[PDB]
């Protein structure tokens, strides 16, 4: 469903 | 201070498709 | 949003998505009120009967969005939360009285064509605009029925008279709530729904052309049901608390 967001945000 | 003013609408004086409906409802 | 339509690009640049880190999922709407602060319904963060008690770290806010699921590169900004503040007298035990919460972002978000804060009303704007018949606008990526939308949805609804609101439910209605929606067979319908919570109910001032957030999407007994209405947190009635938190920790 959801598109991977950049890992810097995690 | 510049709150509530939309760059793609109010700042360039364009109106969204349904804002007129809101204004039309403010009768008094 | 039930029975709404596709929001236009930049139509609601204060719309904020409240997004869970893992599993990755939309939690609620929220709205942007300054470069450091985001407003949302308290029940989006804290709701013990469902073991909901989110910490700053469990969450992110996504601002400037249009598409629900896409990572909208160069368009949206994703922020981490510095601190959460829940109204001290938010009544989750009974009726979600004072359903409001502020979120301070770790860093200021930069404005753009897609990211711009909404105004909060003062006493005069409240009095002047919060009247039965007057329409406001609700936006969100919540359910389309009581699946999920590809894009931000919008619906305009009229504010309903206090006695009609009270007469539509067994729930005890407080002065910190107002309801909106069409009555049966007015020929029009529409409502918020699960996932829209915390999102903004806004009205455009005909005195200064500014958008003001009058309500926060709070609750409803179903979605777009005939004879039922959406309930919203009355933002101006809780302004002393908003100003308090902002003046203290900002
Ligand atoms: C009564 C209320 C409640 O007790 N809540 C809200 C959710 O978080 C826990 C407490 N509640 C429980 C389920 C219900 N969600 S829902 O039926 O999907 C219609 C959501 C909304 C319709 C109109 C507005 Cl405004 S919003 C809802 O709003
Ligand atoms: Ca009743
Ligand atoms: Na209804």
């Amino acid at each position: 469903d959801f598109e991977e967001i950049p890992e810097e945000y995690l | 201070a510049d709150c509530g003013l939309r760059p793609l609408f109010e700042k360039k004086s364009l109106e969204d498709k349904t804002e007129r409906e809101l204004l039309e409802s403010y009768i008094d | 949003i039930v029975e709404g339509s596709d929001a236009e690009i930049g139509m609601s640049p204060w719309q904020v998505m409240l997004f869970r880190k893992s599993p990755q999922e939309l939690l609620c709407g929220a709205s942007l009120i300054s470069d450091r602060w985001v407003l949302t319904a308290a029940h989006c963060l804290l709701y013990p009967p469902w073991d909901k008690n989110f910490t700053e770290n469990d969450l992110l806010v996504r601002i400037g969005k249009h598409s629900r699921t896409r990572y909208e590169r160069n368009i949206e900004k994703i922020s981490m939360l510095e601190k959460i503040y829940i109204h001290p007298r938010y009544n989750w035990r009974e009726n979600l009285d004072r359903d409001i919460a502020l979120m301070k972002l770790k860093k200021p978000v930069a404005f753009s064509d897609y990211i711009h804060p909404v105004c909060l009303p003062d006493r005069e704007t409240a009095a002047s605009l919060l009247q039965a018949g007057y329409k406001g606008r609700v936006t969100g990526w919540g359910n389309l029925k009581e699946g999920q939308p590809s894009v931000l949805q919008v619906v305009n609804l009229p504010i309903v008279e206090r006695p009609v609101c009270k007469d539509s439910t067994r729930i005890r209605i407080t002065d910190n709530m107002f309801c909106a929606g069409y009555k049966p067979d007015e020929g029009k319908r529409g409502d918020a729904c699960e996932g829209d919570s915390g999102g903004p109910f806004v009205m455009k001032s005909p005195f200064n052309n500014r958008w003001y957030q009058m309500g926060i999407v709070s609750w409803g007994e179903g979605c777009d049901r005939d004879g039922k209405y959406g309930f919203y947190t009355h933002v101006f009635r809780l302004k002393k608390w908003i100003q308090k938190v902002i003046d203290q920790f900002g």
